[PDB]
RNA sequence: GGUUCGUUCCAUGGAAUUAACGUAAACCCUUGCUUUAUUUGUAAAUAUUAUAAAGCAGUUCACCUUUAUAUAGGAAAUGAU
């Protein structure tokens, strides 16, 4: 506790584990309130200066990191034909339209 | 003048309605409109200013509900300490 | 009779009897709990037995059938009378913050009230005047009023020097280039400003409500 | 943009400033005069006292009873008087009942017993955990789950156990026994707030387990086996009482281990484990036969 | 309570050979420090400072004007002991590293001597002459001389009571007077409003007092007398003091950055 | 643990996420490692081989 | 005692700890996107309707507000989508 601390705005963000993740790995029905006070410690011990931070605190702090990656689903951009006609698609309740838009009058 | 009594043992110390009920402010504006009509006439000019106020009400959006009051939780804590105790 | 029956004061007796013989007759009893031999020679103490409590003041010798015989009595000392007399003549002596938390409880080992008011460990308080007063009133055979004056006057001369140091210390420091922070007087006024402003807002808001109520109270339903 | 980068080289200085600041704190500090520090808030944990004197008990507010009205008349044998509208517990009655309890904690720990320090209050977690470490016992700083003693089969079903020996080291060969064996129960429960958790104490009475509790002026003394009349609402008195009891267990565990290195076991095998012995040879008897 | 601690090398019993008599040090430290501590105890007998060390009291009661009288006894006890904790029975040979740093900041070893001694006499008042080690964020370790009045403190945390120069003989209408006067009001105005004129590094690591010289009259007016005719007095006291400076300790506490 | 849910996270060990471009031409073309163009070598690094 | 579409979740009780069914989840159709396939479907085509296998996606993010600080909620054509 005597080691210095870093301001809350300078500590890089970290995605800590949630109450559900801890309940599963430990196999215990951890209480939400008792876990909230335990997470504050992790946030407190995380603000210690990295260089001055000991090795033990580093490892024990790595077991609380949430290494989850959400699925990426990016839509494909609508290209433009060589002649300049872009094809859009729309549907309404039975239909399927295909509009070819070009610079015109 | 005697002082307040020490409540007997109750099944639960709580207020029936924690949050004050706020009278619809526009039932009061309607009462005024109903007053102009009786004194003067149903179809007159002196009622224009008051009728508009009633129209301004129902066009305005309803305010948001106030946060719930936590009085009943604190009363349950100090029940046995304040009253003679708990029953049942 | 709602409460349950606690037999905690007989765990050794009950547990020892259950280990004397085995359920399966003809066999030797199994080893008893590991605590049976630990409290073998440490029986509980007698509880739930109302004794005659210590009498801190002579009981009424006139009562023919007194009650509350098994009721603890109030602790009263001769100083209680003096404390009340002093702190009433000096009410603002209570505003002086005094610490009652004890460090080790040995503060009474170095209190020799024959020397004077200033002692070791304890601050100069109204208590030092009472103890010094009590000592003179007992050893030197002084009256309650005489000893009160003596110990009381020594208290003033010590309090005066403490108030004179603050003024002379600050003034002396500034003569050599010593600057200080905000004094309690200025800090107190700034807080009153922040609170007064909040009252101005409330009064302004409430004043508006009252005047608005008057407009609605008066009947302007028909404009002619 | 330097205004946003000027916080970095400040962060690069924290290691240097801290190192230089700590060094400076060693030379100049303590130069003026020597202070007679005779009380530190966290002194009952760093180095709790072996025994408690009348001054330690009084300094820790161990004599402050509850209001005169909120009192159990049965426990009036320990009250010294009345002052400030409260009941004053006799300091001499607390010291005597405390030393007697410290003797029970030592003997139970000296005979290989399982102790359980129980303090369930907002700030009683560091106190109970510290005392359990000294005595090599179990701690409990949360609400006691009703049925952990009388219904241990279900509650403490999956919690693992181990088999140790004279010198408290594991013994390989009891794997099959650690699956049919039923859970354990404490041989001595040291409660620091018997008024709050009466479900735990009643189970101990039902289960024939000795108990030690801090009986306040409003607590029923018939709930524990060995009472310690004192103030349980003071977090400073609880640390002293538990500290003394923690040292007792530590002193008891030492004698037990010192007596084991000489081949003198201060306890015989428990009944449950003892039964699994004769059955073990019974299974081996078939090997010799067949 | 605060109790008197023994001195460094048995001075209370024998005193330094060629600097202070055994009876002078007795009246300078044993009889005086005990007197200050006796007064100090009575002031913090029932406060939070009852178990705090002197330095902690020197920094805590620096700006508060109602506790100014407490700062004096605290800083006086610290500055006094700080002066005796740097002497030695026999003169010590200055270190090579320290000897080279002094020349880079003062030109020569004796150039600093005549500066400290000169500042003591020029001050003409009870105070302490400090040899501080100032290091700014990007500046190298540089030394300088600082003089403090009756109970001034060299640490930056107690800048409210540094007491570097007098106001009676340094604030007038002359060009230097107006300048000095402006600084006096600027400090009081900034200190009151809470604004800081000179940024300070966290932990008060800017200034580190290495050496001190107690110019208080109660320490030398007995051994060296008043100094009529220039023989003895305050001047000779400062000169003789230079021979007993524990330059070895002055180098250790300096903590000069390795540069050679 | 039996009744505990399962968080949805991308499993980068799946053969569908490992090689987003499934064509052998892109893969075996010295993408990351050197001189592993042999198709058999690539398969051995993905499946358990008995031979 | 609060909260939630919900015995949902949190806190708490001088008695609780758990199991099964229903609930919930998941499943089928539908909506957006990605990949695969191009005949008997599609004007052309560098591939965009349709057809149908698998996979992803929500109250997620942002904003506002928030009890006992434990659980969260609101806003609904002019934040993203
Ligand atoms: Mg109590
Ligand atoms: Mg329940
Ligand atoms: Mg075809
Ligand atoms: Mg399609």
């Amino acid at each position: 506790e005597d080691l210095p601390v870093i301001p809350a705005t300078a500590v890089e963000r970290v995605a800590w584990k949630t109450l559900e993740d801890i309940r599963k790995e430990l196999g215990e029905q951890v209480k939400a309130s008792e876990f909230a006070r335990c997470l504050a410690l992790v946030k407190r011990l995380n603000s210690i200066h990295p260089d001055l931070k000991p090795q033990e605190i580093k490892d024990v702090l790595d077991s609380f990191r949430r290494n989850v990656q959400p699925f990426t689903n990016v839509a494909k951009p609508i290209p433009i034909d060589q002649f300049g006609r872009a094809c859009g698609v729309g549907k309404r309740k039975a239909s399927s339209a295909r509009a070819f838009v070009v610079e015109g009058t | 003048p005697n002082k307040p009594i020490r409540l007997p043992p109750l099944k639960q110390l709580r207020v029936r309605q924690a949050n004050k009920a706020e009278e619809n402010p526009c039932i009061a504006v309607m009462s005024s409109v109903l007053a102009c009509w009786a004194s003067a006439g149903y179809n007159s000019a002196g009622c224009a200013t008051v009728e508009n106020a009633l129209r301004a009400c129902m066009d305005a959006p309803k305010p948001a509900p106030k946060p719930n009051n936590t009085i009943n939780y604190h009363l349950s804590r100090f029940q046995e300490r304040l009253t003679q105790g708990k029953s049942k | 009779g709602k409460g349950r029956i606690f037999q905690a004061a007989k765990v050794y007796q009950r547990a020892s009897e259950a280990a004397a013989t085995n359920i399966v007759s003809g066999l030797p009893p199994r080893n008893p709990p590991l605590w049976l031999k630990a409290i073998e020679s440490i029986p509980p103490a007698e509880i739930n037995t109302r004794p005659y409590p210590i009498q801190h003041s002579p009981p009424n010798p006139r009562a023919r059938k007194p009650r509350n015989l098994f009721r603890p009595t109030k602790i009263v000392y001769p100083e209680d009378e003096l404390r009340r007399d002093f702190y009433r003549d000096h009410p603002w002596e209570l505003a002086r913050p005094r610490m009652i938390i004890e460090l080790d409880g040995k503060d009474a080992r170095f209190l020799d009230w024959s020397k004077g008011l200033r002692q070791r460990g304890i601050p100069l308080s109204g208590e030092s005047v009472v103890q010094r007063q009590l000592w003179l009133m007992e050893n030197q055979g002084m009256t309650k009023q005489e000893a009160y004056d003596k110990a009381r006057h020594e208290f003033y001369k010590l309090r005066q020097l403490e108030q004179m140091e603050r003024r002379i210390a600050v003034e002396e420091a500034r003569m050599v280039g010593g600057y200080f922070g905000k004094d309690l007087l200025t800090v107190g006024m700034e807080l009153e400003n922040k609170t007064y402003e909040s009252w101005k807002k409330w009064a302004t808001t409430e004043i508006a409500r009252q005047e608005s109520a008057r407009a609605s109270m008066y009947t302007n339903v028909v404009d002619n | 943009d330097e205004e946003a980068l000027k916080l970095k080289q400040q962060i690069e200085a924290i290691p240097g400033n801290f190192k230089l600041f700590k060094q400076t704190k060693a030379q100049t500090q303590k130069l003026g005069a020597g202070v007679e520090v005779r009380y530190i808030p966290e002194q009952y944990l760093r180095n709790p006292p072996s025994d408690a004197s009348l001054e330690d008990l009084m300094a820790a507010q161990a004599h402050m009873g509850h209001n005169t009205s909120l009192w159990n008349p049965a426990n009036a044998r320990y009250i010294y008087g009345v002052r400030q509208g409260i009941h004053i517990i006799s300091l001499e009655t607390t010291a005597t009942h405390l030393r007697r309890a410290a003797r029970v904690v030592e003997e139970v720990a000296y005979r290989g017993g399982l102790i359980l320090f129980v303090g369930t209050r907002p700030g009683q977690r560091p106190i109970v955990v510290r005392a359990a470490e000294l005595a090599k016992a179990c701690h409990l700083f949360t609400k006691w789950r009703p049925g952990t003693i009388t219904n241990r089969e279900q509650l403490l079903g999956g919690v693992p156990l181990t088999v140790v020996d004279e010198l408290d080291r594991p013994l390989s060969g009891f794997e099959d026994h650690l699956h049919d064996r039923r859970p354990l129960a404490p041989d001595l429960v040291v409660c620091l707030n018997p008024k709050e958790n009466m479900t735990l104490l009643y189970e101990c009475s039902l289960a024939k387990i000795p108990t030690i509790g801090i009986i306040d002026t409003n607590t029923n003394p018939s709930w524990v086996t060995y009472q310690i009349p004192a103030n349980d609402d003071s977090l400073r008195a609880t640390a002293l009482i538990s500290g003394v009891l923690g040292r007792a267990g530590e002193r008891g565990q030492k004698r037990r281990l010192e007596a084991a290195q000489r081949g003198v076991v201060t306890w015989k095998t428990p009944a449950d484990v003892q039964g699994y012995f004769e059955l073990a040879s019974a299974r081996a008897a078939d090997a010799r036969r067949r | 309570q605060h109790y008197l601690m023994p001195l460094r090398d048995n001075f209370e019993q024998e005193g330094i050979r060629n600097f202070l008599s055994p009876g002078s040090v007795n009246m300078a430290y044993t009889e005086y420090q005990t007197f200050i501590l006796e007064k100090l105890n009575a002031l913090v007998v029932g406060t939070d400072f009852e178990q705090k060390d002197t330095k902690s009291i020197v920094l805590a009661t620096a700006r508060d004007p109602e506790l100014a009288h407490v700062f004096n006894h605290a800083s006086m006890a610290h500055n006094n002991h700080f002066f005796f904790d740097h002497l030695s029975p026999v003169p010590v040979k200055m270190g090579d590293k320290l000897f080279y740093h002094i020349n880079e900041n003062f030109g020569s070893v004796d150039t600093l001597r005549d500066e400290m001694i000169g500042t003591a006499v020029s001050m003409f008042g009870p105070g302490f002459v400090w040899l501080v080690r100032t290091q700014l964020p990007g500046q190298p370790v540089a030394l300088r001389v600082m003089a403090t009045y009756l109970a001034g403190s060299p640490y930056p945390g107690a800048h409210w009571r540094r007491q570097e120069m007098d106001a009676q003989t340094s604030i007038g209408s002359s060009p230097q007077g107006l300048s000095n006067g402006q600084r006096f009001f600027e400090r009081s105005a900034a200190g009151f409003k809470g604004n800081k004129l000179e940024p300070t590094a966290p932990g008060g690591t800017d200034l580190i007092p290495i050496l001190c010289l107690n110019t208080w009259e109660y320490a030398w007016l007995r051994e060296y007398g008043t100094g009529v005719g220039g023989m003895g007095g305050k001047l000779a006291y400062a000169q003789s003091w230079w021979n007993m400076i524990d330059w070895a300790k002055v180098e250790e506490e300096a903590r000069l950055e390795t540069r050679i | 643990q039996e009744k505990a849910s399962l968080i949805k996270s991308v499993d980068w060990n799946l053969l569908e996420n490992k090689f987003k471009n499934l064509n052998l031409s892109f893969i075996l073309n010295d993408a990351s490692y050197a001189e592993r163009n042999n198709l058999s070598e690539l398969l051995n690094k993905l499946y358990y081989n008995v031979l």
